[PDB]
């Protein structure tokens, strides 16, 4: 399951989902750190 | 891939998916519950008359007392036993050759069995996850970098054949008698 | 917005709760302080300076100003007469005239009649009143550990629980208003009873000739006769019994405080009968405490009753 | 809650509930297996409690019970199987197949009751030589001779 | 991680013993190597379906 | 009088370390604070080496007794201080017959501190090996509901019915309800190693005694700060 | 017969204490050869290199016996004068080679040529150069290495054992 | 053990077998086995020589004789098999996962499969000298991987509930009428040049660390 | 009964064989993470975990006394306290994620 | 002078004697021969049969005569109901255990007794050459089944050390108070504290009902948080609350009975030193005694200790009448 943290990019749309898959640069960096630990 | 999908049990790809090893449970009360470590497709083949590709073993969740305490006693002999069966040759065939998937409960059980290392989810709260630093990692690699030929031989023995004949074996294989 | 919470009754007990509230902060809560003195206002100002502007504190000495500014008001007053003066007797006060929907809480040990009158007047005016007497020490309340015997409206208690937890560790709501005061009275009565019982038991032990007093205390605390009062007062009582010449040492909580607390219980409990003697053990404990207090040892400690254990029987014989 | 389920254990050399005892001849003793119900739906605690098998079972050598049976097939099936085995043998050792697999497939072809053709042997030897497995090529030649 | 673990394992002497579950594959043929008795090739009492 | 509702010292055996800690605390506080030392397993006696090494300091623990903390579990919220004396899990052994194992080494091998974090100290312990309590159960075959063949109240499938007075271990996650709670990581000094000498065992007891004295001084400093009272009275052990 | 349970006395003192009963007499002697060799080497490792008078001095110095401790000479707690790295702290180079040969024998499951252990022995020699020159091609060293060869077949006669051990001794003295 | 209100019987024979009078070879086998068998075995006889000390004597003859005799039917020079412990596979996760293999219970695993689980081959499958022996493992609550005892291994097969109090193997006849011959074993003609599976198994067993060094010689230091 | 046999009813020796127990707390302890700035109190923690309409955790904020009570609470304790199955499962999962190092930061999907 | 197992005997299959024997049988891994004495052999038969069915690890032997009990047992433990039975079994019978004791036997009586009886028993045991311990047990039979009892042993320190492995089978808190009779004195002190705290808890809940607090759990919580916590209060809060709410209900029976508590306190009073014509003026203790006596004078002596709440005022009225008689 792909996590959707509250601090992601909010899509101000009344016709679809209220949150977007775009993430802050910190989330990208943190995700890489978790990726490295699973790579082990 | 369906008009109205099965919301209560979806999957990731089409049917029948890749083989996956999982502990199929029965539909009985908890008191007499037991699991079957079996390999089956990603989508359950409950429709057809053939449900599983292979039967690996059976696991009993309820611990039983040591019925062999009067035998030769060792350390922690009198603790409760959790009896379980596991096929080894079939597991290794499906895991290495066929490259089947693996769930988390079978992974933990095989970690206990010693076939596989402890699972990804078998994490304690004592220590958090490691933090990686590229410069430190590169420094450690430079400090401890293995030889090219040594690493090649190690991976060749691990992956290709490990039954490599020596010079003595080759000489013994070579005919020496009058060649007929 | 954020709740406007005011504190009235600055003192050795009033200051720590406001200090803890300011330290916790976590919002823009406005704290109005009823200092009634420029020195106390300056104390609030330097406390704010030490805290580092965690909460906005404004000192005002008008009950009307507190009513119109603070949605929630807390009272920490030493004496019940002062509590009555500041809550009901005053022309402005808090319960008598206040904005509807305003929460008023008092931690002062008040009698059941006073609590019932406060609740009735608060209902008449349209405000919510709940009584939460405090159990603990000034050090305990500074550290953030108090036992609040909360009693009043359930929804108001649930609303106030996060505020109470900013300066208390254990919070309990016993149904309705006045039950907190009743629980505190029962707690003080049991404290006195256990103190007298422990003193008499150790006197009996000494008379029988028990040497290993530490082992005796361990046995008593492991048996059914275990009590926190005994486990606390065992060494001092043992020393007093071993050498009766020594005067009891001065302590923070003492027989005068216990008598003042039990006076509220005596007033609150219906005095119907009297000759019936509904509570002999409590009566004997009160007699011994009063004799120990009025015979000089009025401010030393609760262990002073070991030398006046016979006073309960003596007073009973004199009266009867 | 008194003991109404357990009973005192049988003493040594005691007699049976039917008078049977393990003394002298068994003629005075009477068999009772014919009074039991003929078939039990389940397994009694005394059902086949202690039985033994012939010593030949544990003294047999490996693969000494396989009788030689002639499994005949259609000629088209023979062609299909030979082509499939040849393709598997000639499968390249790029990244996922180790060179041992050619020898494995030749052995599998023999085990599945087939006669490896000269094209199969040639393909196995050439693949092993292209992978550098001279000992495995010698093993393929030994397999051909043993066939 | 792999290098540290391998160094620790090599230095450790308790875990140098072989593990039969981890070291080898016992039997990989589709059929057992010894006759356990089965099959029967005959029916029994009450079995009408034979073969 | 004092304002402390009691101190509990929790061990797995209550043989040497807990007894020595209780003696040191009582000596330092002059017996003004009620201290109860108990262990999960009470089938043991006070160690002669422990009492000898405490007499070598001036504390007589021979008058104490090996007890369990069941009375403390019945009224645990009453007590104020809960100190659990336990061994480190990195060095802990279960057979109780071997010397403790080596722990994780940070910068044999040394692990990177970032790749192997050091269990942050600002956290708190929820449950410990010493937080367990005994639980005795008996499945008497005299009960027909147990004697029935299709009964789940038995660890045996076919041998017999019931189970004669087996013991289990519950847990008490109530150590955080106390006003002060601490854990002291010290190696066990009650049992003897296969090749241990008497002098070496005595030296281990001396080291454990020194560690207990330092931890007791720190704990009494913390309690004096907490209560505002004067607990370090008998300052003659420096 | 039986004693009241107190102080939580462990049931078994070692993992194999009750397992040693599960061997025949000859199997017990076979295992005893190797295990006694290991125990003696580990017990004498502490005073390795010490002289007779130094051992006597150690025994005299540790003259405070409590009637249950072992002899001070055996498993002595003296400070190490060698400070080896990972394995020779508890044993010697000779026992290192002995253990390597034992492991090779166990993995061979019967008789085996010396080539199965040549590489392990030369790797150990390279890892410990000082020990190799100190105790190479000596009678004590080769004897301690080859002591375990008759464990392979205890019923073998002298001629067979000597013929089998000739190959090992040739490489040991090479 | 007798239940209340239940009548019991006695098994005349331990199993349904063929009598030894039916064949002349069965008769000879039985008379030879009876010759090698004790008429009445006692505490001091040869089969009970594995009880060296009084601790073993008391343990075997007190409160556990029933299980000690039901462990194995024949009387051998022991009661079970020695237990040896295995080595843990390295875990690249490091100290982040060393705790996961410890639990509160003994985790017992037994191999099953096509070649394993045959009741008729229990003796040969539990023979320790078998290269294809059935694999058992036990993970203790402290993470130790050990083997299984004889009773633990036999618990997975169908129970055998008989005992032998007479036959003792070392007393078997040899020389007269009993002479195993090398000719009978060599009639199979085991040839290493013909079949090389034996060499393959030997190569699998022998170490492989020589491969990283690419004649073996001692180091030279001067 | 017989005067010559110990254990007159002759129980199985495995019946008299003892049983040993070892709690999981001895294997590994449970640490409690102190509250952080994102979740200063258990009310805030429950509000953050309240992201699903069917399992509202915020409705039971008053049930938990404090942070220690919330993090030491068991599922059996929740069932005793009277918290419905889905909500208590969500609360336990959020607590376990926080213990493993994942704060309850997600998207509220109710709208 | 042969090697054997300890002959451990238990005398008295009352309410507390059965759990002790059951614990010994279960936890004795064939390390003792368990002798069980009973006045009626049927009780001993029942106890041994139940132990055997449940599964006992030690052989057992039943007895109906103190002479056989003395000639067999190496250590004897007596768990009786009252003081008269213990005195008869130890000193008065022709086959009395202490009078017929052998040089070396260890006799421990867990029954609560008087100081004079304990002193005479110890004196007779010392004269005979045996060892005697008075260890008045504390706790309910369920607590004895759980093994979490309380023992206060007075007597020989070496004997206490030797007997520790037997005490731990059914008691976790064992305290060697000191010389002989110290256990009896500690038991008297504990019983007096128990009675005083029971009276205090009853009065506290009565005044709680009078004031209007309508919940007992929410009151006991704050009491335990504060300094007014007491074990008797915690145990008796619900029953006392129910009895106060409905006076018509008759308090139930329990192992700890009003009659037994009164007997123990009477023994304590008899052993209490006097100051001449007048006794020691303990107000709380006297009030508890009067209330308990008033409760027992209504046929409630065999019921639970919580019945004192209904007779607080009965005791007060009786005291007022007795004081007005000479006035």
């Amino acid at each position: 399951r792909q996590i959707r943290p509250y601090y992601n990019l909010p899509s101000k749309s009344e016709h679809g989902r209220k949150m977007t898959g775009f993430l802050t640069p910190y989330r990208h960096w943190m995700w890489k750190q978790n990726e490295l630990w699973r790579n082990v | 891939a369906r008009a109205v999908i099965k919301r209560r049990s979806p999957q990731l790809w089409g049917a029948p998916g890749a083989p996956i090893i999982r502990m199929r449970g029965h539909h009985v009360v908890w008191k007499f519950q037991s699991y079957d470590l079996v390999v089956e497709h990603t989508h359950k083949r409950r429709n057809s008359d053939i449900r599983l590709l292979h039967y690996l073993g059976k696991h009993c969740p309820h611990p039983q007392k040591s019925l062999w305490s009067p035998d030769t006693p060792v350390a922690q002999d009198r603790h409760l036993f959790m009896l379980t069966t596991v096929d080894i040759d079939a597991f290794k065939y499906w895991f290495g050759v066929k490259r089947c998937r693996l769930s988390m409960k079978p992974w933990a059980l095989l970690a206990k069995a010693g076939l596989l290392p402890p699972s990804l989810t078998q994490n304690s709260k004592i220590m958090p996850k490691p933090l990686f630093d590229k410069e430190s990692l590169m420094r450690y690699y430079l400090a401890n970098r293995k030889d090219e030929d040594v690493m090649a031989r190690e991976k060749y023995l691990n992956y290709e054949n490990s039954m490599v004949k020596t010079e003595e074996e080759r000489a013994a294989e070579r005919p020496v008698a009058p060649y007929l | 917005r954020s709740l406007n919470v005011g504190v009235v009754g600055m003192g050795n007990m009033g200051v720590p709760i406001a200090r803890n509230l300011g330290f916790k902060a976590r919002s823009a809560m406005y704290l109005q302080i009823h200092s009634r003195a420029l020195s106390k206002a300056k104390r609030v100002c330097d406390d704010l300076s030490v805290d580092g502007a965690t909460c906005a504190m404004r000192i005002h000495d008008r009950y009307s100003t507190m009513t119109k500014w603070c949605d929630v008001i807390v009272l920490a007053l030493a004496d019940v007469k002062a509590s009555r003066h500041a809550l009901l007797e005053d022309n402005e006060s808090l319960i008598m005239n206040a904005r509807k929907g305003q929460i008023i809480v008092d931690h002062t040990t008040v009698d059941a009649e006073t609590s019932r009158e406060c609740a009735h007047e608060a209902a008449r005016r349209g405000a919510y009143f709940l009584d939460a007497p405090m159990s603990g020490s000034p050090r305990a309340c500074f550290n953030g550990q108090l036992l609040l015997m909360v009693g009043g409206d359930a929804e108001t208690f649930q609303k106030m629980l996060p505020i109470f937890h900013m300066y208390a560790d254990n919070v309990f709501h016993m149904g309705e208003s006045g039950s907190g005061t009743a629980a505190k009275m029962i707690s003080q009565a049991l404290v006195a009873s256990h103190n007298a019982a422990a003193a008499e038991a150790l006197s009996m032990a000494h008379a029988l000739g028990i040497e290993d007093q530490s082992k005796l205390v361990q046995v008593l605390d492991a048996s059914w006769g275990s009590s926190t009062m005994l486990r606390r007062n065992a060494p001092l009582l043992q020393d007093l019994i071993r050498n009766p010449d020594k005067t009891p040492p001065t302590s923070a909580v003492s027989v005068d405080r216990l008598l003042s607390d039990l006076a509220h219980l005596d007033a609150s409990l219906p005095k119907r009968g009297g000759e019936d003697e509904p509570f002999p053990v409590f009566d004997a404990a009160l007699r011994s405490l009063a004799a120990a207090s009025d015979a000089g040892m009025g401010d030393r400690d609760l262990a002073s009753v070991v030398h006046y254990i016979e006073a309960g029987e003596a007073e009973l014989r004199n009266r009867t | 809650h008194a003991n109404t389920q357990y009973q005192h254990a049988w003493p040594l050399l005691s007699h049976d509930d039917l008078g049977n005892s393990d003394q002298s001849n068994n003629t005075k003793n009477i068999m009772y297996s014919m009074y039991m119900p003929k078939r039990n739906k389940g397994t009694a605690p005394w059902f086949r409690g202690a039985d033994t098998y012939s010593v030949k079972y544990c003294e047999q050598g490996r693969y000494e019970y396989q009788r030689y049976l002639m499994i005949n097939r259609f000629p088209s099936e023979y062609k299909k199987h030979f082509l499939s085995f040849l393709s598997n043998i000639r499968m390249s050792s790029g990244s996922a197949t180790i060179p041992q697999e050619a020898l494995h497939w030749l052995l599998r072809m023999i085990v599945d009751n087939f006669n490896p053709q000269h094209v199969h042997y040639i393909a196995a030897m050439k693949t092993l030589q292209s992978a550098g497995e001279l000992d495995m090529a010698r093993d393929v030649w030994k397999i051909m001779e043993r066939q | 991680f792999r290098d540290v673990e391998e160094r620790r394992h090599s230095r450790d002497v308790v875990n140098e013993l072989p593990n039969p579950w981890y070291d080898y594959v016992a039997h990989a043929l589709p059929f057992p190597d010894r006759d356990a008795g089965y099959p029967d090739e005959y029916g029994d009492l009450g079995q009408w379906r034979a073969p | 009088s004092t304002s402390s509702r009691g101190i509990l010292i929790a061990g797995l055996t209550n043989r040497a370390r807990t007894q020595m800690a209780e003696g040191i605390l009582r000596r330092l506080t002059a017996g003004t604070i009620f201290i109860k030392s108990g262990g999960v397993h009470h089938e043991s006696t006070i160690h002669p080496l422990a009492v000898k090494v405490m007499k070598d300091i001036g504390i007589d623990i021979s008058k104490q007794s090996v007890t369990s903390l069941e009375a403390a579990r019945r009224q645990q919220n009453t007590y104020d201080v809960y100190i659990s004396i336990d061994c480190s899990y990195e060095r802990r052994t279960l057979d109780k017959s071997q010397p403790p194992r080596a722990e994780v080494r940070r910068r044999p091998v040394r692990y990177d501190p970032l790749l192997v974090p050091r269990t942050p100290s600002h956290w708190s312990v929820g449950v410990d090996a010493t937080d367990v309590r005994r639980r005795w159960q008996i499945w008497s075959p005299r009960d027909p509901s147990i004697f029935h063949e299709t009964s789940t109240r038995k660890f045996q499938d076919h041998l017999y019915e019931g189970e004669p007075l087996f013991m289990q271990l519950r847990q008490c996650p109530w150590r955080t309800q106390a006003k002060v709670s601490e854990r002291w990581e010290m190696d066990e000094v009650a049992i003897r190693y296969p090749v241990e000498r008497h002098s070496a065992h005595e030296l281990r007891f001396v080291q454990a005694r020194e560690q207990l004295l330092q931890r007791s001084f720190d704990l009494l400093t913390k309690l004096e700060k907490h209560y505002g009272e004067r607990l370090l009275l008998d300052r003659a052990l420096l | 017969v039986a004693k009241l349970q107190h102080n939580s006395a462990p049931t078994t003192l070692n993992f194999y204490e009750k397992s040693f009963q599960q061997l025949s007499d000859v199997q017990q002697r076979q295992t005893g050869l190797l295990i006694g060799a290991a125990v003696g080497d580990a017990a004498a490792r502490a005073l390795d290199g010490y002289t007779a008078e130094e051992v006597a001095a150690v025994a005299a110095e540790s003259g405070s016996l409590q009637d249950e401790d072992e002899d001070p000479v055996v498993f002595a707690s003296v400070t190490p004068r060698e400070h080896k790295s990972g394995l020779l702290r508890h044993h010697s180079y000779t026992f290192y080679l002995f253990s390597q040969l034992l492991r090779v024998m166990a993995t061979s499951r019967g008789d085996f040529p010396v080539q199965y252990v040549k590489n392990e022995w030369v790797a150990t020699a390279r890892a410990h150069p000082d020990c190799f020159v100190r105790e190479h091609a000596s009678l004590l060293h080769v004897l301690c290495i080859t002591m375990q060869l008759p464990v392979i077949y205890p019923w073998a006669d002298d001629s067979t054992l000597r013929e089998y051990a000739s190959g090992f001794l040739e490489f040991l003295t090479e | 053990a007798r239940k209340h209100g239940l009548f019991y019987g006695k098994m005349r024979f331990a199993e349904q077998k063929i009598t030894f009078y039916s064949d002349r070879f069965l008769f000879r086998d039985l008379v030879n086995r009876r010759e090698a068998s004790y008429a009445n075995v006692w505490e001091m006889d040869d089969p009970y020589r594995f009880l060296q000390t009084e601790q073993d004597y008391e343990d075997y003859w007190g409160d556990n004789y029933d299980v000690y005799r039901r462990m194995f039917p024949e009387m051998i020079g022991r009661t079970g098999e020695p237990v040896q412990q295995y080595g843990q596979m390295p875990i690249w996760a490091g100290p982040h996962r060393q705790h996961a293999n410890k639990s509160e219970h003994n985790w017992m695993f037994a191999e099953i499969g096509v070649n394993v689980g045959h009741e008729a081959l229990k003796k040969l499958e539990l023979d320790p000298t078998n290269e294809k022996r059935r694999r058992f493992v036990i993970r203790q609550p402290d993470g130790t991987l050990r083997s299984a005892k004889m009773s633990e291994m036999r618990a997975w097969y169908w129970k055998e509930e008989w005992a032998d109090f007479r036959f003792w193997a070392p007393q078997m006849e040899w020389g007269i009428e009993n002479t195993p011959s090398q000719e009978q074993y060599q009639e199979h003609v085991p040839d290493t040049t013909d079949a090389d599976f034996r060499k393959q198994r030997r190569i699998q067993s022998r170490p492989v660390k020589w491969f990283y060094e690419s004649e073996v010689r001692w180091p030279d230091v001067i | 009964p017989h005067k010559s046999y110990k254990y007159t009813y002759m129980p199985d020796p495995r019946k008299l064989a003892p049983i040993e127990t070892t709690q999981r707390s001895e294997i590994v302890p449970q640490s409690i993470r102190p509250p952080t700035s994102y979740v200063p109190n258990h009310e805030t923690f429950l509000e953050r975990a309240d992201i699903h309409r069917l399992r509202p955790t915020s409705d039971f904020k008053a049930s938990f006394k404090d942070w220690n009570d919330l993090f030491t609470c068991d599922k059996r304790q929740l069932r005793v306290r009277g918290i419905p199955r889905m909500t208590r499962d969500a609360i336990r999962t959020a607590v376990q994620a926080f213990q493993n190092g994942n704060p309850p930061e997600r998207f509220d999907t109710k709208e």
